[PDB]
């Protein structure tokens, strides 16, 4: 919350003054061809502006998303990786190498092109990709075209990376049946990968969806106050809408939205983060350490 | 816009007939369901025994009151209506008069409908009862005489909406 | 123009409801009584009358149908849709009527013909139920007659 | 709702009045209450149904032969008409709903309707198939009651195969393939070997739990008596009988067990 | 002439309404008569539940008076927005009245055979059935307010 | 315009939705709260709460039809086409989702309610189940409430 | 002109219809844990996933039907028919799909429900067939996002 | 003009049918594999074979979706009806045919759970009645894109 | 003019036609082979017969549906609504057949498997039934092909 | 004119129905004659004299839709509404004729087989009853090929 | 000159009307046979009374509908408005009273068939009841005829 710059459904005084200055405008409407000149960034939180304007649902679903989308490829390549140490742990056979080297390169890959013109967007402020031509250069399959490529090798990149995982895909599925033959199952990790790969990448979407759901329900209360506060000032209508208020942030804030998360959350870790990890099987063992007694 | 034309451009005439008409057909069918609902426990309990016939009449009473009140309306209806000048078939007036006699007699006949469907229900309810137990017959003519109250609400509500007529 | 059309199909729509209506009123009223007769038939022509008293709804119709046709003449005005309309209306109100009372009727004489044959002191506890539904048919007639006398504009 | 005002309300007001009236003597109540069920004569499926429930085990008496000429002194008309030895039994399957199952079911004739007991291995499945059939019928409230008597009599005969039947080869796969929540949950009942078993076995059921209670009484019955009883006991639910609603079967089941308490009533 | 619809409203919201009404009478009522048989003293008290049906058609009723009130075609110029509006304020009265006399029905029917069971649960079924009838008093507020837009 | 004939319509809509899922979900409930309580009338008092949880979606449906209602002022504003069809597609939305939490509310309620007396564990289960569903409909309340807020610019 | 009122009404349509198929999810779900909680208390908590799956579908709805109504802006854009028309497609096909979702989520969860007083291995396969089934919310999902995106870029 | 209202809309019941094709089979699949896990827990991982295979339906959809969805821009050149008209036409009939094929994979995947819980030794022939009625999903798929490939007037 | 309408929705019609048929017809061939995969699973891998059959009339359908698509060429020759008119006729025929033909074989397969389970010497009968069935479908495909290609004879 | 948005679709129209109507009777016929089998192997080779007859309609279907599609020639020479609304007519004719002969000849195959299977005897003497329907069938292909001979008569 | 589309809009509809009817008299008659089948085999000559009916009805359909075909001469006498009009309702009203004859045809014969093996003499009585059924469809067959240039040949 500290660094989402939101307190209590409201915004407050960021480590710096002002991120965005309105350009000019000292009488002029926000929406303008100046509109808001920034000075600075505010390192601690989000632009205190940006929250209560009428542009914070465009600018904080992009940002959400692609934080998301680099959460999710976080945890994708950390699960990933703990592939190749649960393999030495258990001094495994050579199908780590055999297959968790392409299962852990293709999936990284395939989102690593996304991941990288995400952050390139970011960093390079190319302006001509924002949220949308981003999925848009990511759209085509085919060669040549380019036009909006930020990459300066972009056009040579994205066929090199298409190649790669089109050649991963067989990779991942013959050399541990060879190994087995040769020192003489698959079908189970065979087809179920290459969906469940995309479905992990998907379901990293719904913290996003989550988290804006959660500030349109606070923004949706803290509404509600401010609008009882300020025409309905009276004691009685203030007290009315404080317990009002107090009412539904126990209800929803609290319980709904906190349970919602967790499970979310859960079933997050779960589905992806223990997708390449636990394996299930095995049992608790348990002496008569008296612990009926106990 | 042509085909809106049209659908504006119909004869409000038609339609005001059409409702009051419907009125009447409304009301005598739901009063004519009502009476056979409650003559059906009317009969059986007269075949279990025939000592509440009088008490069983008040039902059959009550669901002919339906039609009485329908049929009143429908003379008020047809009391309301004009000679139709061919000048203002088509007059601000007319299309008012012919709206409102409409919706009078949609109301009255849905509200003679409802509320003989359930004076029948209570009644056939309140036969099977009284024969089980003379002494509830008092409640359940009591709660007959409570939902009949439907009708002569819709009745009120029609004779309000006749009020409305203005035909030249 | 089209208000005789109008008129004509208004008489057809009074004819056909109230023939409608009379027929199954008899019908159920003739099952029940086939259904009564293996049981007491000394009693089967006690009910038969008012099992055929559908006979009367028939001619209610017909009579209503009669003078919708005697109504409609080109030589005698030529009526406008505010009389066509009207006739229509009437003729579908007293066929309504008709068939609601026929149907009505036929229900409750399917009833009586058991309920006389079980306690034949209900005989006149059905003819007084059979009188309180043909009110109904009275009713529409009386409605119809009053709508058809104002369609002579 | 509005159908039974267009059809059936007169025979339902009449079986509403002759069940509020109810309350060799045994003998004469049955006649009359199966000459007032003839008189009355859709719900005539529903009448076909409650009658080949007893008829049921009148055609499984009638069986036998073996001194079977003395099923004509039963010869009640409310379970035992004569509309409802394989030679004779496929003459018989016709004019009953549980009989065409029956005749492939119970195609070994007498070799699966012994007396001593396979008789009443065919009589459980006869009577499952009636419930079956019932059942069928579905799209009124009876159909909780049915389901609560076929239950009952499931129960009562997996207590009774659990107790002695047991070595009568009505082991655990009998409890259910020749021994008629049951119809989803009965495999409970297949360990309950045991009165305390028992009791746990209805524990699954919170309804029917207490019910068995000591078991003393009730359960201590074989063949189909022991969820039966409990059935009994509870039949002050069926005295509801709610209005507007199928009751010609409750009207039915009342009057039969009026007459088993007057039969049971006998000399004091 | 867009008055027509205006107009229908008020029939409408009548005739919605009594079609709700007597279906929530209607099984309010088979209940009550089905506890009398038994329990004599439940069914004269049990009688409160089809009363509170009842008046449910008197709300609709006095909903159908104002907009007829309100369609004075003499006294001001009824535009396309007042007939739209009245006619709006209609369709919501008596659609919620059928419902909320639907479940009043439902509850109550229920309520008398509990009743005729268990004395003790009396109010608790009274206090869910008088929760119930709350949407139709609701309804009842959606109608003044939307009649009430009726100034131009 | 003709734009209030679809504004008026989608408010009166709103309110009838919501009445229509209350009321569904209001009769399950109460017929549930009875047959527990024929048994056990000692959780009849606990039984109540989806009662009320269901009843809050008219409370609901009101607001929303309240706020659709002061969203439409000839006298202060020309509103345009836009601005009605936008309303009236608040009002549709806020309903259906309204109507809909009722049903679900009312089919859980009952289940819940029939299910109370045999574990007391049922008092959480079927309390967090009506939350859950209610969740639903203060979404829908929410995204309504955006959508009117939403339709008051029309350009 | 008219552009703003298929927009809204996509919009509209999706909420609506999101709010349908989880409330049609829950429901069942709840039924299902009313069911399996009188028996054990294992249902009341270990059980309740189905009942947070579900609303997630909702949750995603929601979330599209917000990003629909911040794709409208009349006084930033004169949004042509095509606009309205690709809302109007993108709310249709994210309702549709939360819709199906919400069934099929319902009717699996019931059948877990059902099943948990069955041997507990089968928690895992019930987790994983809710996953699957799910995964069709997230599809729907991104199948909106991409039309909304696609959206704006009227000629 | 009015090409992308039929385009868009195309697309969308595309993806809407194929969704719904796709829910259909994975009810009943999740169905039978769920009392095939109660039944014998041992085989309840390996039985989810339909129930992963549903997921392919709703994935092809997904991608004819997004292939419709690239095959409208306005700015590339003028979107003709001849154009619009065609993808409606190709997403109409992918969808239909994943609703087909959803159907048909729930129906056999009902079958095969109660067949496998009986005797494993039909996973072989449940698994070859799988991929012959994916085969159906497989050729709409392909038609649906060569339909849209003809969108060059 | 408008004929690449007509011409496309006959293609749509024909293969959404073939897909249901042959998708009811496998249905209908899996419940069939679902006792005989328990009964006798010497004869069950015999019994694909089938779906095969099935599967062929879906294909055939395909074909027809993609002869009829690649017949619509614009920039060769202009299509005028006599040519569209009488490819949508071809493909909704070819559509019809097809459904039909697969309802017919999926029935037929039904029953067979449970006849040929009784009694193994019916396997030439289901063969030949299989067979009458399937030319049905064949004399569909050829009035389908006669049709496109009497499609372009207009002027 | 527009000749063939008639004439065409009444040519495909017949075929669809004909084929419709044989693949019921052939499906009734089929299930009917592999109950036989399992009852009889014997009489299984014998009994498929029904199936073979009920597709004498997929014959006629097939020749009036080739005779209808070789009557539509506008090169030769133009054909106005006359000349198509009489072809559609024949071509709806001989499609329900069909139609309703393959429903007919499917109820007493069905019922031939039951009979044939339990009286020997009377199975020769059954035939009568398909004799009658392909009869029926042949008479509306007559009718259907009149009314088609009148595609010149124009002017 | 649309006309002609409805003649023989209606010529076809009789004509199908008339097959529909003789096919769902078929049904019933067939069933019947066989249902009386092994029963009585004697008697399996004796029931095709009702197939011969069925195919009567067949062919007075037939007839009828080659009948308003015969018709179809653009050539000479401009069809007018009547020619189309007056033939649809010709072909409609005997396709019509065909169909009503074949259900009630097929409905006699069945109960008769399956009432043929009690009281095996009633074979006559029941024939006199599907003569008396099947005299619809004869009466259907002359409104047809009279209709079918009564209107039609009289545009002038």
């Amino acid at each position: 919350g500290l660094i989402y710059n939101e307190f209590f459904s409201v915004p407050f005084e960021i480590f710096s003054h002002s991120a965005y200055a309105c350009r000019d405008l000292s009488c002029s409407e926000a929406t303008t061809v100046g509109l808001i000149k920034v000075r600075d960034t505010y390192p601690f939180g989000v632009d205190p502006v940006w929250h209560g304007s009428r542009s914070e649902l465009p600018f904080l679903n992009s940002l959400k998303m692609k934080m998301s989308i680099l959460l999710g490829v976080a945890q994708m390549n950390l699960g990933i990786i703990l592939s190749y140490f649960n393999a030495t742990f258990f001094r495994i056979g050579v199908n780590i190498w055999c297959q968790f080297i392409p299962q852990i390169i293709f999936l990284n890959s395939l989102f690593g092109y996304l991941s990288l013109l995400i952050i390139l967007k970011w960093i390079t402020g190319s302006q001509a990709d924002l949220y949308h031509v981003m999925i848009y250069m990511f759209l085509s399959p085919t060669d040549e075209l380019g036009d909006n490529q930020l990459f300066p090798g972009q056009k040579t990149a994205q066929l090199v990376l298409l190649l790669l995982a089109f050649v991963s895909v067989p990779w991942m599925l013959l050399p541990k049946p060879f190994i087995l033959k040769m020192q003489h199952h698959q079908m189970i990790h065979t087809i179920e990968f290459v969906l469940g790969a995309v479905s992990n990448t998907a379901s990293y979407l719904r913290l996003w969806a989550l988290s804006l759901a959660h500030s349109e329900l606070s923004s949706v209360f803290y509404e509600k106050v401010l609008l009882l506060a300020w025409g309905y000032n009276n004691i009685l209508i203030l007290i009315v809408g404080i317990i009002v208020f107090i009412f539904a942030t126990v209800g929803v804030l609290l319980v709904m939205e906190t349970l919602s998360a967790f499970l979310h959350a859960l079933r997050l870790h779960w589905v992806e983060f223990q997708n390449k990890f636990y394996e299930g099987d095995g049992y608790k063992f348990s002496p008569f350490s008296f612990a009926l007694l106990d | 816009s042509s085909w809106s034309r049209a659908l504006v451009k119909i004869s409000p005439y038609t339609f005001s007939a059409i409702g009051i008409a419907v009125a009447i057909g409304v009301s005598v069918l739901g009063a004519a369901w009502g009476i056979y609902i409650t003559g059906s426990s009317l009969i059986g309990a007269a075949i279990k025994a025939p000592r509440i016939t009088s008490k069983n009449l008040i039902s059959v009473i009550f669901c002919e009151a339906v039609a009485i009140y329908g049929v009143i309306v429908a003379i008020i209806l047809q009391t309301k209506l004009e000679s139709v000048p061919a000048s203002q078939i088509y007059a601000p007036e007319s299309l008012r008069a012919g709206y409102a006699i409409f919706a009078s007699g949609i109301i009255v006949g849905f509200a003679n409908l409802v509320c003989g469907l359930c004076v029948g229900i209570i009644g056939s309810s309140c036969a099977l009862s009284d024969a089980q137990n003379s002494s509830l017959f008092v409640k359940i003519l009591v709660i007959e005489i409570f939902g009949s109250a439907l009708g002569l609400f819709g009745v009120i509500v029609g004779i309000i909406m006749s009020a409305q007529a203005s035909w030249p | 123009e089209t208000a005789p059309f109008f008129g004509f199909l208004g008489a057809a729509a009074a004819l056909v409801f109230s023939c409608m209506g009379a027929a199954y009123g008899t019908a159920k009223s003739g099952v029940g009584v086939a259904s009564m007769g293996v049981m007491r038939p000394e009693l089967v022509m006690k009910s038969i009358v008012p099992v055929v008293m559908a006979g009367v709804l028939g001619i209610y119709g017909l009579i209503i149908a009669v003078i919708i046709s005697t109504g409609i003449n080109p030589k005698a005005k030529s009526y406008y849709l505010f009389d066509g309309y009207a006739h229509l209306s009437s003729g579908l109100a007293c066929g309504l009527a008709g068939l609601s009372a026929g149907m009505a009727i036929g229900i409750v004489g399917d009833a009586g013909v058991r309920a006389n044959a079980q306690q034949p002191k209900l005989f006149v506890g059905m003819i007084l139920i059979l009188i309180f539904a043909e009110a109904l048919a009275l009713y529409g007639l009386i409605v119809g007659i009053i709508l058809s006398s104002r369609a002579g504009q | 709702a509005m159908t039974f005002n267009i059809h059936g309300g007169y025979l339902e007001a009449i079986v509403r009045g002759y069940r509020a009236g109810l309350l060799t003597i045994v003998e004469k109540c049955t006649l009359k209450l199966v000459d007032e069920y003839k008189h009355m004569l859709p719900l005539s499926t529903f009448l076909e149904y409650i009658t080949y429930g007893h008829m049921i085990d009148n055609v499984v008496l009638i069986v036998t032969g073996r001194d079977v000429q003395e099923l004509l002194e039963k010869c009640h008309p409310l379970g035992m008409f004569d509309s409802i030895m394989r030679e004779l039994y496929r003459l018989v399957l016709v004019d009953t709903p549980l009989a065409p199952y029956f005749s492939e079911c119970i195609t070994s004739e007498d070799l699966d309707d012994m007396n001593i007991e396979i008789m009443r291995n065919t009589l459980y499945k006869a009577y499952l198939e009636d419930f079956y059939k019932f059942c069928q019928k579905l799209g009124g409230a009876t159909a909780e009651i049915m389901s609560d008597l076929l239950a009952f009599e499931a129960d009562r005969r997996a207590v009774n195969i659990t107790i002695n039947s047991i070595g009568t080869e009505l082991t655990r796969d009998d409890r259910r393939k020749l021994y008629s929540l049951y119809p989803y949950g009965h495999e409970e009942l297949a360990v309950c070997e045991d009165i305390d078993q028992v009791r746990g076995v209805m524990e699954k059921y919170p309804p029917y739990q207490s019910i068995f209670s000591k078991l003393s009484y009730g359960e201590s019955q074989m063949l189909d008596k022991a969820f039966y009883e409990e059935e009994v006991k509870r039949l002050c639910l069926a005295f509801e009988q709610q209005f507007h609603y199928g009751v010609f079967f409750a009207y039915m089941r009342l009057r039969e067990q009026e007459i088993r308490n007057l039969m049971w009533i006998s000399e004091c």
